[PDB]
């Protein structure tokens, strides 16, 4: 038994002008798996002609390319779509460009209706989601959470089977027994209790942390990161002025993800992330209970040999792609891809990042190439263990083929740990920070206190109606509400109080990180090795007056976390009053606040907080359009963006380390969801 | 494009005293995945109590054991059931024993209603099917084909997905677009075109023969063989008069199953069945697109290592078992399981068979053992490649194709495992003395010529009912269920006749046997009889009367002893029952291979084979085998004369024996996947 | 081993270095070999026993005879048992496996 | 090229590729006609899976025989192996550079 | 797969040592298939015919 | 003397089967352009400049 999560949403008034657009957008996301002839968009899609409206798109080459591709024929409906399938990616890129270069919202809506009427549902939904995220005229509009757009990618096969059975039966035949199978009928809705994957899916005791790696928001964060910065889009059209910091963002995001995963492993007593050899076999078994269009996901055994007859070529490429990088480390200063690279300079980070993502920016200076390869794509194909075939119309889906399910596979963490190890080998070049840059003359942190740190499991409900196929009557009048109620990790509110002394009155920036204290072997971790495992949790500014100062920062005001998203019904309810969930418009790309702390234990799990105070400097001018994600001009992860070589010279009076303990209240495990346990 | 299957059904009048049972049985198998409170069986089962009717069962210990296990608690509803799961096996065996010993059909019906209302659907259907097949008062009624009782085990995931979508939508939102996706709405029903598995599931070009190994008749034949001779049941209940031949049967069926399979491999140019080592990586992969209760079937990756620590114990047992048998071959005469065995005698075959099946008859002379392990079960578990956590934990299992007799023949590893077993059994067979000329030579009878009509194979559409795969609404249950029909290509052969000319000096009764076999091996060289005796498939076996002089025998393929007709659908069963008739083959010939699978297809469009015809004296079976006359033609061992190794082939160059070379051709499309909208 | 020997111009089989003996094709033979060895060890644990209808006591030096025959699979090993159509030799199987033909 | 082909000196690589591609295509056609499938691929660090026992002799010296499962990387070949690997990787690097 | 020796006056002939017997060995076909796969990877650069 | 470097005509087609083995022919017609001048000494192995 767990408490039910109820919390009012902090909403904000929406501009009336955008109201209509909001409506239309939602209308295009309803039952996207099916085409309803009675809907308004159907006639527009069946009658719209892009060529006749070629003047309505700013760029003409995009229209010509899209028409040329469409003449050849796009993929059929009711087929699995993945961005890692070359032909499908080629088609969806053209569709997205056509969406992006539409003159106005009317043309974009017409094109979206046409795409939904004629094109594959998966490609349409992907392109429409990305375009709504990126289109300027749609900026400020609320989108449904990814787990409500692709429910089948965020729930296991048993719950979906129960939902499909209910849909086929159009209710319960013997309702008084459904309770014993985790199916509750109430308030014109059906609630399905769900468990997380167990040892059958995960080996080597990994299932102990299934509550974290299978969390809906944990994967939605990665999907949002992919959508905001997609590898196949140029920096100008995706990020704007932060184009030279793309590699920094890549490294920072992946390092933070791996650090949080390592913290969870330590909390569950699983040790460090294993390393593997390509010419040897992977030692991470995975048996996902996931399906799309009833097609099972690929399964990998415990001892899988990565180098087989049908993979040699890919293997070779991977190896080469690594060795070349090592060669660069020996050269230091070189010329690659028509770009001069100097590894002694920190800015080179950008190049490095792009090199390890094989994004378009890496090839912006060389002529348009028809020979395309990607290290990450080949690594994902090798690790997925799916059968290899030369036929383009037959694929076995894998968790690594979708950004919605990538984080469910440990191989993802191992691969990106290898990549970040290479990047840190590169980072070894950089000169360590000096005292003059670190010491804050006339500023000393006297004390730091933190309230009790508590974690627990609470029931959370999310709408999963899009996974089923509706009848004509349901489409015409109304469909039932299939709601998944599952346990999720959460933490109670806590406050951090910092007592500082400074006789000089000045502006300053305060950063707060959380990190581990002991490794898997039970020994303390020196800062010279723990600098890569620290997770930034807070980053803000404050004005210090002469004398004593006491700063109280609440967990609800941390910069790098948001609140939970809400269901579509509440979105419509608020829209009827001219309001939108503020956190679904503001800070909708950040991690949820419920995942801030790792799950604790009854006795308590030890961790530490790092508090850093340094001088403030305003962000640059041309950085003005993006002054909602940054607070100063320092690199992301400062001061831990480069290796710490001597802890003695790093510590300063304006830095503080504190040891804390995280406790658990209520049930320690999340599987107590039976009728007899409620 | 392929033609549609149309054929006439052989019917026999049903005994009027059995008109009540049949209906009742067919009523308890309707939508067995669901319980309808409005049905009579619901109330009957809800009110029935087993203990209060303990006097209605012949055996009392059965009732006590069932009550004890039921108090301990059975598995919950809506879970995958397999006979290889130990606890489920015990529960289902107890339930079946309770069903079998019911004194009268009324008590059996009440118990079946109770089981359906209270117990897991899979266990209920399995036990009920077995009991109907084995009960004395149910002899003569017809059961639906296995593929209509378990449609999900005989189709791939795509067709099931389409059927589920149609059921959820209660039709087509845009009917005009249905044909473009293989869905046809016609005559109040929905027809779904079905393909066979492709290279994604099978490697090393084996998918070429998918049409054969995924055929519904093939797996249904295997399931029927399991149901008629369950390994956990005592031979006396299964076969009364010929119990001592149980092992022989075990050898005869599998030897056939492999041989035909091997023939198909030769037709598609795939070669011989691979051999493997337990302590080495397994090279044959398998990615089934099958699911039960939306739970995917286990997938075996290529180069899977079988001797990991988790399985090590099992491996050892396997090895030990094999070792033991070899030691027995060195002893020759010995005593095992308190049974005296002499390997110089052909009768010993029985023991051998039992030894490799680990059946009940193997432990009949020893005290009841709480410790028991099966070689076949352990090998199936090892080759299934399911996660070890599934095995260790009881309330969770990932299904594998080798955990069900309805899907075992889909997995290539099954054939290799049983080929290894048959290799051991043939090593044993090497003991037996070869047949002499005196027993093979029929003095006075000479076969002059054997003629055969053109042998042609082709694919044709076949429709089967898959309504039991979906869950129905209350209104559908009340008024009428929807009709979802799977239409798939299937192999078939045109009728042909074998004409035999015989010159006889005297008048007498004779027995004629006709076998089929291959001519060339994978390497393209002819196969000598010393190695080909195991590869011959027995086609026909019948008696005849020869008059002095010349005689001609015309035998039609529609009369072969070892083959049956295709099973009819449920609606046709009801139609015939309303007129008081039943299909004879489904009544008493369901344990035989379908006639449509007699001949191979061939990927080169022409395949060479050979036919062997033998005539020998007729001797009536001993009287005690009176209630088995329909299935035994004489007293000779099954597979005679190819039941023991051939050492000197020139002993088979007798006047009363004939070898003929024949060719099989293909008519129409060579492949079965040309079933799209634009190809039709 | 790379012999430069030929009979009727047919070259002798050559065994490459690191040749794997436990392939599927030979697996049966391997098993027999192993079984044979295992059996002998079991006899060493029994000490006194009866094999091939011959009483054997390993505490007596005379038993050497039996041992020798056992490892040669010669006719004298099967003199007290009925004529067997089934026969296999440990030495012959080992020679076939090691020949690498 | 001058002494072997003359004016078709700048098309030497084209001739090489064309001839070898035609040979392999004809071999693949024969394999398909005999139902043997595609040409297998192999890994240098793994073992070759093509046994060959030629019945050929020159001056009575037998030709080399290769078993079904032959490990290509042994103690006496390492150097050669290394070269082969390098020779491949360099080419891949060229594909990344494009113009060099 | 010939034995390796550092002596120049001792060799064990192989089918691949002579152009008269190279095509008898499947390894020839496999090796040149690998080479042509690399060359086709190169050919991917070229613009397709219009 | 003429065309002694080409394949024999007897190997043009793969060995067939009694039933028949399926293959396909591709026929292509395009404009003609004469081989270059300096290509004159080798105008017995080529037909155009493609
Ligand atoms: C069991 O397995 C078999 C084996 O796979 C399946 O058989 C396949 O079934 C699919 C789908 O039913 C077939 O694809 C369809 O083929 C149609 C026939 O096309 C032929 O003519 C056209 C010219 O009219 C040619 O272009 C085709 O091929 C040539 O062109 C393609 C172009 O890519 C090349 O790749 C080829 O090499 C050839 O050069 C054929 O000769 C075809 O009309 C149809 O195409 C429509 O749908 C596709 C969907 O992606 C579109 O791209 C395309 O533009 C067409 O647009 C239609 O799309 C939808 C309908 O889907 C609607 O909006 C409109 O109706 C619109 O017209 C499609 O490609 C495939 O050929 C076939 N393979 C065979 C027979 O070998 C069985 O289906 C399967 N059975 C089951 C039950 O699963
Ligand atoms: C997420 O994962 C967890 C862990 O895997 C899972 O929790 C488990 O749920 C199952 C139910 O699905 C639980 O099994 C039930 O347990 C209760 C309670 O048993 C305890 O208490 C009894 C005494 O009251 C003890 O004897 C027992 O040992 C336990 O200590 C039982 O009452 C249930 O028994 C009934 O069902 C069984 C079949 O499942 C029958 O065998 C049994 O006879 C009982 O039958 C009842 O129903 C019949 C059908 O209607 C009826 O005919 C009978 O008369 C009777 O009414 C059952 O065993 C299990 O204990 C849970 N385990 C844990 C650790 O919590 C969650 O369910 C899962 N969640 C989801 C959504 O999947
Ligand atoms: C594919 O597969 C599906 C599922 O198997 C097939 O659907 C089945 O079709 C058959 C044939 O049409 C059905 O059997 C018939 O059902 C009718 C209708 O019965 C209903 O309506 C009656 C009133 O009209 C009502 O009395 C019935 O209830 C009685 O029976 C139940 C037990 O069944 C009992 O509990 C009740 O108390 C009542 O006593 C029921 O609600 C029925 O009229 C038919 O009976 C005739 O035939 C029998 C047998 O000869 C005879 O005894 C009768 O006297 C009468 O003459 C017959 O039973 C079956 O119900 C369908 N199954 C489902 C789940 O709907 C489908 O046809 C297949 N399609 C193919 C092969 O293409
Ligand atoms: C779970 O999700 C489903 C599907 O997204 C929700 O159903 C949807 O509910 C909204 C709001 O009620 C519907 O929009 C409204 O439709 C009415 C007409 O019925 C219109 O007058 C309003 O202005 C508004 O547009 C929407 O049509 C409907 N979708 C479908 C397919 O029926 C459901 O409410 C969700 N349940 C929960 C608990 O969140
Ligand atoms: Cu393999």
């Amino acid at each position: 038994g767990y408490p039910l999560f109820n919390n009012n949403v902090k909403t904000k008034t929406l501009d009336p002008n955008l109201v209509n657009i909001q409506k239309k957008v939602l209308l295009l996301l309803e039952n996207w798996k099916q085409v309803d002839p009675d809907d308004e968009y159907y006639k527009i899609g069946k009658e719209y002609n892009i060529e006749a409206n070629i003047e309505s798109y700013t760029n003409r080459e995009v229209v010509t390319e899209f028409l040329s591709l469409y003449k050849t024929g796009f993929t059929a409906k009711n087929q699995i779509f993945s961005i890692y399938y070359e032909n499908q990616a080629l088609e969806v890129r053209a569709l997205y460009r056509l969406f992006y270069y539409a003159k106005d919202f009317e043309t974009f809506y017409k094109t979206a209706a046409f795409a939904r009427v004629w094109l594959n549902e998966g490609q349409f939904i992907y392109a429409f989601y990305i375009a709504v995220i990126h289109r300027a005229d749609t900026r400020g509009i609320v989108l449904p959470a990814p787990y409500e757009i692709w429910p089948e990618y965020f729930v296991n096969s048993d719950v979906l089977a129960k939902i499909n059975r209910i849909q086929m039966q159009k209710g319960l035949i013997l309702p008084e027994t459904a309770q014993y199978y985790g199916v509750l009928a109430k308030d014109n809705a059906y609630y399905f209790y769900a468990n997380y994957s167990g040892p059958w899916t995960y080996e080597n005791n990994e299932n102990l942390l299934s509550y974290f790696i299978e969390d809906v928001a944990w994967n939605s964060y990665y999907y949002y990161f992919h959508s905001k910065l997609q590898f196949w889009e140029k920096g100008e059209n995706a990020i704007g002025p932060f184009k030279e910091r793309r590699g920094e963002i890549y490294y920072f995001i992946y390092q933070q993800i791996l650090a949080r995963y390592y913290l969870e492993r330590l909390s569950n007593g699983l040790g460090e992330i294993p390393r593997f050899n390509w010419n040897d076999r992977l030692q991470a078994g995975y048996y996902p209970l996931l399906t799309t269009h009833q097609i099972p996901f690929a399964q990998r055994n415990g001892d899988y040999y990565l180098a087989n007859d049908d993979n040699i070529e890919d293997i070779q490429f991977v190896d080469s792609y690594e060795k070349t990088f090592l060669q660069f480390l020996q050269k230091g200063q070189f010329k690659a891809y028509k770009q001069e690279v100097d590894l002694y300079n920190s800015k080179s980070v950008n190049f490095v990042g792009n090199y390890w993502q094989a994004n378009v920016d890496l090839y912006e200076k060389v002529p348009q190439r028809n020979y395309l390869r990607s290290y990450e794509d080949a690594a994902r194909r090798i690790l997925g263990a799916a059968p290899r075939n030369s036929y383009e119309n037959l694929n076995v889906p894998t968790a690594l083929d979708f950004y919605q399910t990538s984080l469910r596979d440990p191989a993802f963490y191992q691969l990106y740990a290898k990549i970040l190890d290479f990047i840190n080998q590169y980072k070894e070049y950089l000169e360590p920070y000096t005292q003059d840059v670190l010491h804050f003359v006339g500023v000393k942190i006297n004390d730091v206190k933190v309230d009790k740190l508590v974690t627990y499991f609470e029931y959370f409900d999310w709408n999963a109606t899009n996974a089923v196929y509706l009848s004509e009557q349901q489409l015409d009048t109304g469909s039932p509400s299939y709601i998944v109620r599952q346990p999720r990790l959460n933490n109670q509110p806590f406050t951090v109080t910092i007592d500082i002394k400074s006789d000089v009155e000045s502006e300053a920036v305060i950063k707060i990180f959380i990190g581990p204290k002991y490794d898997g072997n039970g020994y303390p971790i020196d800062l010279e090795n723990n600098w890569v495992n620290l997770v930034e949790i807070d980053w803000f500014t404050h004005k210090l007056t002469s004398g004593q100062n006491k700063i109280e920062r609440k967990s609800e005001n941390f910069f790098w976390f948001k609140e939970d998203s809400v269901s579509v019904s509440k979105i419509y309810e608020l829209l009827n009053n001219g309001q939108v969930p503020r956190y679904m418009i503001e800070k909708f790309l950040l991690l949820p606040r419920r995942l801030l702390l790792p799950r604790g234990t009854e006795g308590g799990v030890p961790f530490q907080f790092f508090v850093f105070v340094y001088p403030y400097q305003a962000p640059y001018k041309e950085w003005e359009p993006m002054k909602e994600f940054v607070v100063d001009n320092k690199p992301f992860g400062y001061p831990f963006d480069r290796p710490v070589t001597e802890s003695y010279y790093f510590t300063q009076p304006n830095m503080y380390f504190k040891d804390v303990y995280i406790y658990q209240e209520g049930e320690e495990y999340p599987y107590y969801t039976s009728y007899w346990s409620q | 494009g392929y033609p549609q299957y149309h054929y006439d059904v052989e019917t026999r009048k049903l005994d009027p005293s059995l008109l009540n049972i049949q209906t009742k049985v067919l009523s308890l198998l309707e939508n067995w995945k669901q319980v309808n409170p409005d049905d009579e069986y619901y109330k009957i089962g809800k009110e029935y109590n087993v203990e209060a009717n303990m006097e209605s069962y012949t055996n009392r210990e059965v009732v006590t054991e069932f009550l004890s296990l039921y108090k301990a608690g059975f598995i919950p509803k809506n879970e995958v059931f397999s006979i290889f799961y130990e606890n489920q096996a015990l529960e289902v065996i107890a339930l079946y024993r309770l069903f079998y010993y019911a004194k009268d059909f009324e008590t059996f019906y009440k118990t079946a209603a109770f089981a359906r209302v209270w117990l897991n659907e899979g266990q209920f259907v399995y036990a009920f099917y077995l009991a109907v097949i084995h009960r004395a008062d149910t002899r003569g009624i017809v059961l639906p084909a296995p593929y209509e009782i378990w449609p999900e085990y005989f189709m791939n995931s795509d067709v099931l997905s389409k059927i589920y979508r149609i059921q959820m939508q209660k039709g087509l939102i845009i009917p005009e677009q249905g044909p473009y996706y293989g869905i046809l709405s016609k005559d109040n029903a929905y027809y779904f075109y079905a393909n066979y598995s492709g290279p994604l599931t099978y490697e090393d070009n084996e998918n070429l023969l998918s049409y054969f190994i995924e055929d519904i008749g093939w797996n249904s034949y295997y399931y029927y063989f399991h149901n008629r001779f369950p390994f956990w049941e005592n031979g006396e209940q299964l076969i009364g008069p010929l119990k001592e031949r149980r092992g022989e049967i075990y050898y005869y069926v599998y030897q056939k199953i492999l041989a035909r399979y091997y023939l198909e491999r030769l037709a598609n140019g795939l070669g011989e069945i691979p051999r493997f080592n337990w302590l080495d990586k397994y090279q044959t992969s398998y990615y089934p697109l099958l699911s039960s209760y939306q739970l995917p079937f286990a997938q075996r990756n290529d180069d899977y290592y079988l001797a990991s620590g988790d399985n090590i114990n099992d491996i050892q047992f396997i090895d030990t078992y094999e070792k033991t048998f070899l030691q027995l071959l060195q002893k020759g005469q010995f005593k095992a399981y308190k049974q005296e065995v002499d390997l110089y005698n052909s009768k010993s075959i029985n023991f051998v068979g039992n030894y490799w099946q680990s059946n009940a008859d193997l432990y009949e002379k020893v005290p009841k053992r709480n410790y028991w392990r099966s070689y076949e079960a352990t090998a199936r578990r090892v080759l299934g490649a399911a996660p070890r956590s599934s095995i260790n934990y009881e309330n969770m299992n990932i299904p594998t194709a080798l955990d069900f007799y309805q899907t075992s023949l889909r997995d290539p590893a099954f054939y290799q495992l049983y080929a290894k077993i048959l290799d051991y059994i043939n090593e044993y067979k090497e003991y037996l003395e070869p047949y002499s000329q005196d027993v093979l030579h029929y003095v006075g009878v000479k076969i002059n010529d054997v003629k055969v009509d053109k042998l042609v194979t082709y694919f044709e559409y076949f429709d089967w009912n898959a309504t039991n795969a979906v869950y129905l609404s209350e209104q559908q249950l009340d008024t009428v269920s929807p009709s979802y029909i799977v239409r798939q290509p299937r192999l078939n052969n045109k009728p042909f006749t074998v004409n035999i000319d015989i010159k006889s000096d005297v008048e007498s009764e004779v027995v004629v046997k006709i076998f089929l076999g291959p001519k060339y091996d994978g390497n393209g060289l002819p196969i000598s009889l010393e190695d080909n005796w195991i590869n011959f498939i027995e086609l026909d076996w019948f008696t005849h009367k020869l008059t002095s002089g010349q005689n001609k025998i015309a035998r039609k393929s529609e009369e072969f002893f070892f083959f049956k007709d295709d099973s009819v659908s449920l609606f046709k069963i009801y139609e015939l029952l309303s007129n008081g008739q039943v299909p004879s083959y489904m009544v008493d010939r369901y344990i035989y291979l379908p006639r449509r699978l007699i001949l191979p297809r061939g990927t080169q469009r022409g395949f060479p084979l050979q036919l062997f015809v033998v005539v020998y004296p007729y001797q009536a079976p001993v009287k005690e085998w009176e209630s088995m006359r329909q299935y035994i033609v004489d007293n000779k061992p099954f597979g005679y004369p190819f039941d023991r190794p051939v050492t000197l082939p020139y002993y088979f160059n007798q006047p009363n024996m004939y070898f003929k070379d024949v060719y099989v051709y293909q008519e129409g499309e060579q492949y079965p996947y040309y079933n799209s909208y634009w190809s039709q």
